[PDB]
């Protein structure tokens, strides 16, 4: 058994436009085992209505999941993805970078 | 359409 | 255990009452099936489990039938409000595991369930041994004894031959199923014949004891009985004959 | 070119009941069904429009089979624990993937069926759909059991028969979505990372299918040194996204171009800052 | 409806081969072919199964057609012990659904037939007796009585092992007084050479 840490991408469904409804995504992949905890954060606080895809895996058996929630981006609301997994000693937090 | 049954190991 | 075990082997149940049938599968067997079988038919599928889960119960004939296997080992099939139509051989089977590896099914001894409208229709058998004719003996140098178990109901009997106190199978042939003494009654009491053929020599020795044994399975300890005739309980009825030189 | 794939995961949870079992099914990069042992329905469920038309006999059938799949996986977990002399105390994983490919001409291209224990290859059906690749001595025991029961033959028959047959039927019933190509919407961004260097990020958005090639070039030549490629990711609307970045020296950005290849494109695209 | 098809009954002679036929015209490459047997008074038991290759084990051989639309269970040398119901089962998911099977009867080799009807008297000082049609050749077909008050069992084969001797018999009796052996074992059943003493 080789535990593999999650790869994490945080991003929007559609190109970001302040005031325009959209979806915030946190895609986690390449991890093992499958037990994982993923929160979407708004200004540091857990968003409550978060959904996720059905557990699936890649050619190399590592798993992937997409978590997502509707959101309306603003100039100053900060969004992040927070991930827990047995390979992690503390939660990993990846900030949404719209400007990528 | 799922295979009708799978083999145990 | 090592093999598939079912209990009770035989059961008389009063119509309208409930009954429970038990199956103990081979130890470690993940799959468990229930079938029932009528005279001159193959097993009819009822329901099937993988561990505790009832994976298929499409075969259950109606809402009176239900099965459980709470800890993935022992299964109980319960029939509520029994109907005569429910009478049948109930057969359990287990296999090691589900899947393409096709682990073979192991079948148990079964439970003969007989649902009777009226338990007063239950009768034990009467047994009689008929000695071989001298005509056979002189003509063929062989002697054929004939046993007749008569007047029993339901068909819950097992007939064996015992010679000088030891069971024998060589030379024996027992009818595969009984005759109705009254063909017009689906209610009818039964008759069964068996033959034991031995050498003329053997039958002609007086120190040889022959016994026809009929084991009957009838009313259980807790069945109520209020006739004047003895309660028709599970019991052995035998008849005998000693060898005659002339 | 097309594929149908099923992915099955079961995870034991020692002190907490029977294994978690999750099944998903796909046609190319589109999910169409799912089953979750912990969910309330205890039914195979639709996750694409075109599969919902399938009648109640289909749904009943697929729900029986997927449940039998999980019960069989439940057995595997016990067996593998034995094969490897492992304690009752640990959580372990079994994964099965099987499926089939057809060409652009809808004829059978290849089949597969493979199995992993705790996230590593355990046993797999070879491309000839007749023989097995077994990792270690445990997988050899499995191999012999399966050879003996002709499992490869049963599998071959399914992959060359039912699998491709229903892939085709799905591809027809859902052609309006599965057989469309959405070409990538494309652009480039520029970030100064230091006094002397900038990152060029080349974007591909809302494309379908997921297959795509983003490459950088310098003076019309393939370039890898200093290139960063992320995993193709789901937008969540059924389309995909990807980007590729290079770090260039400031004032030389015109030297570089990004090239995008995708089934939906009339022809490859070139982008430059 | 049914997925396999089999003759309801069939018969063969002892110590010779039995080919038990089965049809399953609508079959898939994922359908296995199983045969189970059920001996008298017993439950079913596994005999053999296969997919497309012919199979051999200790009990039997399984012959599967090239087009897999029919199969044959081969009993190389059937003994009397092999009389049973043989079930041909088509299965792809462990449903293991049974049809009515083929009931195989195995006829004994009666060389030296000695068709005879005897009368046996009760052992208990009673006045009852029975009639024993014995030692006919296996081609003889007994039939159940038309007089309801007359009982005639089917023919039964016994095997005196320590003399390698086998014999057919049927038994008949009745409680009405006018009854006598010729009545039940009439000329409409018994052949000639029927030794039919007092």
């Amino acid at each position: 058994m080789i535990q593999r840490t999650p790869k994490i991408q945080v991003y929007s469904r559609h190109p970001a436009e302040n005031g325009k409804s959209n979806f915030l995504n946190c895609y986690v992949s390449g991890f093992h085992p499958s037990d994982i905890e993923v929160d979407l954060l708004k200004n540091g606080e857990r968003i409550e209505k978060v959904e996720h895809s059905d557990l699936s895996f890649s050619k190399d058996w590592s798993f992937y999941l997409l978590y997502y929630t509707e959101f309306t981006p603003t100039e100053k609301d900060e969004y992040a993805c927070r991930v827990n997994h047995v390979t992690l000693s503390q939660p990993k937090i990846v900030k949404w970078d719209r400007d990528m | 359409n799922l295979v009708p049954m799978v083999a145990t190991v | 255990g090592a093999g598939v075990s079912q209990s009770p082997r035989y059961k008389v149940t009063k119509r309208g009452q409930d009954v429970a049938l038990r199956c103990d599968p081979i130890s470690g067997h993940v799959s468990l099936y229930w079938y029932r079988q009528a005279l001159g038919q193959g097993p009819e599928f009822l329901t099937y489990f993988n561990y505790e889960a009832q994976q298929d119960k499409s075969g259950l004939p109606n809402d009176r039938f239900s099965a459980e296997r709470p800890e993935g080992s022992i299964s109980t099939l319960t029939i509520q409000r029994t109907e005569q139509r429910d009478s049948a051989m109930y057969r359990c089977a287990s296999s090691l595991a589900p899947g393409t590896t096709n682990e073979k099914l192991f079948f148990g001894s079964g439970t003969q369930l007989s649902v009777l409208e009226d338990l007063n229709k239950v009768f034990p058998p009467e047994v009689a041994v008929f000695e071989p004719s001298e005509a056979e003996i002189s003509h063929t140098q062989k002697a054929t004894l004939v046993c007749l178990a008569t007047g029993f109901y339901p068909d819950h009997v097992e007939l064996s031959w015992w010679v000088n106190g030891k069971e024998v199978h060589s030379g024996v042939c027992t009818d595969p199923q009984p005759l109705k003494e009254q063909p017009a009654l689906n209610d009818s009491r039964y008759a069964l014949s068996s033959r034991l053929r031995v050498s003329a020599t053997f039958w002609q020795n007086p120190r040889n004891h022959f016994r026809c044994q009929v084991q009957f399975y009838g009313l259980s300890e807790n069945d109520e009985w209020t006739q004047d005739r003895a309660k028709p309980v599970t019991q052995i009825v035998s008849a005998e004959a000693w060898g005659r030189a002339d | 070119s097309h594929s149908m794939r099923y992915f099955f995961t079961s995870v034991s949870r020692p002190g907490r009941g029977e294994p978690r079992f999750i099944a998903v099914g796909y046609v190319d990069d589109t999910q169409f069904v799912r089953f979750d042992s912990d969910a309330a329905s205890q039914r195979m469920e639709p996750r694409a429009p075109w599969i919902e038309q399938e009648g109640p006999e289909y749904w009943d059938g697929e729900t029986r089979k997927v449940k039998a799949h999980s019960q069989t996986h439940r057995v595997d977990l016990g067996t593998l624990r034995g094969y490897y002399n492992q304690s009752e105390a640990g959580s372990h994983t079994v994964q099965r993937m099987y499926g089939c490919d057809v060409g652009s001409d809808w004829r059978f291209l290849r089949g597969y069926h493979q199995y992993a224990y705790d996230g590593k290859d355990y046993i797999a059906l070879k491309e000839d759909l007749r023989s097995w690749t077994a990792a270690d001595m445990a997988a050899q025991t499995t191999k012999h059991k399966w050879e003996a029961a002709h499992v490869a033959e049963q599998l071959r028959a399914y992959l060359e028969g039912t699998c491709v047959e229903w892939l085709r039927r799905y591809l027809e019933n859902g052609k309006e979505t599965l057989q469309r190509t959405d070409a990538p919407k494309t652009h480039m961004t520029h970030h100064a990372v230091s006094d002397h260097e900038a990152t060029l990020r080349c974007w591909a958005l809302s494309f379908y299918p997921a297959e795509i090639t983003l490459t950088w070039q310098r003076d019309g030549e393939d370039q890898t040194q200093d290139t960063e490629l992320v995993e193709t990711r789901p937008a969540g609307d059924g389309t995909f996204q990807k980007w590729a970045a290079v770090v260039v020296p400031s004032g030389q950005e015109q030297r570089y171009t990004c090239h995008v290849q995708h089934e939906g494109l009339p022809k490859p695209l070139t982008l430059r800052w | 409806d049914a997925k396999t098809t089999q003759p309801n009954s069939m018969e063969s002679n002892e110590e010779e081969p039995v080919h038990l036929p089965c049809n399953h015209s609508t079959i898939s490459g994922t359908d296995y072919i199983h045969w189970y047997r059920q001996l008298p008074s017993q439950g079913p038991e596994y005999v053999i199964h296969g997919l497309t290759s012919n199979v051999n084990n200790r009990m039997a051989s399984l012959a599967i057609a090239e087009d897999r639309k029919s199969s044959t269970l081969i009993l190389h040398r059937a003994t009397l012990r092999d009389a049973a119901v043989y079930y041909c089962i088509l299965d792809n998911n462990n449903d293991m659904r049974f049809g009515a099977g083929t009931r195989l009867t195995v006829k004994p080799n009666i060389q030296n037939p000695d068709p005879a009807v005897y009368q046996l008297r009760d052992s208990k000082s009673s006045d009852k007796s029975v009639c024993l049609f014995t030692d006919f050749d296996s081609q003889t077909n007994v039939s159940q009585s038309k007089d309801s008050d007359v009982y005639i069992t089917d023919k039964c084969v016994l095997d005196m092992r320590s003399m390698d001797f086998k014999s057919n018999s049927a038994v008949a009796w009745s409680n009405k007084s006018d009854f006598a052996c010729a009545n039940a074992f009439n000329n409409s059943i018994i052949p000639e050479d029927t030794f039919f003493p007092s």
